[PDB]
């Protein structure tokens, strides 16, 4: 399942500068 | 189309200097500043997106398992499969080319340098061709940059 894996880490990013 | 040319303009340098250290001393073009800043926030991002993730990018390179021409297709349909999800951000945006710069290196080591340019404009085509609307109303790559202040 990497594809679920690369976009829950993207997300994870996302959240961290959205902060 | 600008925001193409742009776009591929941005992720061709930075996939072709992570892979090989040279960076490339040829002018831009329009818009030359985004882009330049752009290509800054990249390797401020990207390059610890690799390095805080290395073990998880290597992981999913293995098993991608690239060893000749016929694998590097398998990378596009990773990035068509994201990018036909509905969602959009610029955290995925910015995963995605980290991981075809560290995809890139390896190309490198394999001897399969030439396979770097088309790789990033597989990347390029489906981001711009899948979320064109969402870009736009970003400011595109204003957005990206402010983004990651
Ligand atoms: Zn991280
Ligand atoms: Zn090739």
């Amino acid at each position: 399942w990497l594809l679920q894996s690369l976009l829950r880490l993207g997300d994870e990013i996302n959240a961290y500068y959205a902060r | 189309d600008e925001l193409y040319r742009q776009s591929l303009e941005i992720i061709s340098r930075y996939l072709r200097e992570q892979a090989t250290g040279a960076k490339d001393t040829k002018p831009m073009g329009r818009s030359g500043a985004t882009s330049r800043k752009a290509l800054e926030t990249l390797r401020r991002v990207g390059d610890g997106v690799q390095r805080n993730h290395e073990t998880a990018f290597q992981g999913m390179l293995r098993k991608l398992d690239i060893k000749n021409e016929d694998d590097v297709k398998s990378l596009s349909r990773v990035m068509i499969h994201v990018f036909s999800d509905g969602v959009t951000n610029w955290g995925r945006i910015v995963t995605l080319i980290s991981f075809g710069a560290f995809v890139a290196k390896h190309l490198k080591t394999i001897n399969q340098e030439s396979c770097i340019e088309p790789l990033a404009e597989s990347i390029t085509d489906v981001l711009v061709r899948t979320k064109r609307d969402w870009l736009v109303k970003q400011r595109g790559w204003d957005g990206f940059v402010e983004f990651f202040h």
